[PDB]
């Protein structure tokens, strides 16, 4: 079958952070915290249609004995049954070690690279992500790194296949739940 | 942590402190020889600053509360760690019934 | 909701302290000696020391007003204090896992030392001739 992702979107300043972390444990399931740190790359087919194909790849550097993730992500649907997340189709694989040949070999090109590194946790199906973004120069070598801004970004995120109402609802619930520290709306990618 | 419930012990006595220095202004404003008026400003002073910073603390715990309340019963625990220890506990001491019995027969079987 | 318990709590607060300030102005109001007239002294004299005893019983009403309020703050900072929660959370975790750890080393170490005298009981046991 096919599958659906839920998402809504914010941000946070760096120097009220231990609050919004400390309410998040306070929220969340009882479970300790994870300190991901993962590569990101971008890879674009350029074809005879005028928008190109798109795919993401990311590794983990802190865990080794980890497989490669791809994802595919399509355009986000216009129709009007939840109104409150970003409501898109999601494609998910996970591959071994040798992706980028064979990407590169099947006519992808690679387009720009980041570092995110946060935090991250669970409740429900619910998976919530705090995180900072950086920046690659460089790019053969992965310690080039300077940070982008002074704020992190806080994702709320929920999977689940097709249809499956009443759950905008719930995720607009926990959102209400952070609102004075953290206020999340619906964005589209564009601008 | 413990600081908060510190502060507003100590804001209970400057509480009963306003109190009595409002009591002593009042027994020297009715006495015929209210001579010592320097002294009588320094009570007049002492209601005033401790009126003031008596309220000045509450009001900075009332925002202190506004920006630390959620309305969620915080659902947090340690029940499993006490579980394990008191499994431990209960091991050893059946270690310690058994290295008794063994004793006493070893005691008996040395003494014929 | 929340809101509504902290907007009372400062209506309250706000309440008893003009409440109290009032009361001791208005003492100091009637403080003033003055001379009389058509009033009829001593029903006057006999009111106002009323007043002021009344008004006394006011100034203690509102410092056991206050006393209440500072209870009332104590017992709801405890309860959702979220980082407070925490750290006691974190300690009682630590504590408990250094007992089981204790005990487990005690255990293992009984272990070996009667392991190896099972050992020579069995041998020197199973070679006589009965």
């Amino acid at each position: 079958i096919n599958m659906m992702e839920y998402l809504l979107q914010g941000s946070v300043l760096d120097h009220s952070l231990e609050s919004l972390i400390h309410r998040l444990r306070g929220l969340c399931d009882n479970m300790e915290p994870e300190t991901f740190l993962d590569h990101e790359m971008v890879f674009l087919l350029k074809g005879q249609q005028a928008s190109p194909f798109v795919l993401r790849a990311r590794r983990s550097m802190d865990r080794a004995g980890a497989p490669w993730h791809l994802r595919y992500l399509g355009q986000p649907e216009m129709g009007d049954k939840n109104r409150h997340a970003l409501v898109r189709n999601c494609v998910d694989i996970a591959t071994s070690e040798n992706l980028t040949d064979f990407l590169m070999e099947m006519g992808f090109r690679m387009d720009h690279e980041f570092v995110a590194k946060g935090h991250l946790f669970r409740k429900g199906i619910m998976k919530i992500m705090v995180y900072k973004i950086f920046r690659i120069l460089v790019p053969g070598n992965t310690d080039s790194t300077e940070a982008l801004s002074l704020s992190y970004l806080v994702e709320l995120s929920v999977v689940a296949p097709a249809g499956q109402d009443m759950v905008s609802d719930d995720m607009k619930n926990f959102a209400e739940q952070l609102k004075p520290l953290v206020h999340l709306e619906k964005i589209d990618p564009k601008r | 942590l413990a600081n908060e419930r510190l502060r507003a012990l100590e804001d209970i006595e400057r509480e009963i402190g306003a109190i009595l220095q409002n009591a002593g202004t009042v027994i020297l404003e009715l006495s015929k020889e209210k001579t010592n008026e320097r002294l009588l400003d320094r009570q007049a002073a002492a209601f005033t600053a401790s009126v003031q910073h008596v309220e000045a603390e509450l009001s900075a715990q009332i925002r202190y509360l506004t920006q630390v309340a959620t309305g969620q019963p915080h659902e947090g625990s340690s029940y499993s760690s006490r579980k394990d220890c008191q499994m431990a506990l209960k091991r050893v001491d059946y270690a310690r019934l058994k290295l008794s019995d063994v004793a006493r027969t070893c005691e008996q079987m040395l003494e014929n | 909701s929340k809101e509504t318990l902290l907007q009372s709590y400062n209506k309250r607060l706000k309440d008893d302290i003009k409440s109290i300030m009032d009361n001791f102005t208005e003492i100091i109001k009637t403080a003033k000696i003055e001379d009389e007239t058509q009033v009829s002294r001593a029903t006057q004299g006999e009111q106002d020391n009323y007043e002021m005893h009344v008004r006394a019983a006011n100034i203690v009403r509102a410092g056991e007003s206050l006393m209440k309020l500072v209870s009332d703050l104590k017992q709801f900072l405890i309860l959702n204090d979220f980082p407070s929660v925490n750290e006691a959370i974190d300690q009682r975790n630590q504590q408990l896992r250094t007992l089981q750890e204790e005990c487990d080393r005690k255990l293992i170490t009984l272990r070996d030392e009667i392991s190896i005298d099972l050992y020579e009981l069995e041998e020197e046991y199973y070679s006589s001739s009965s």
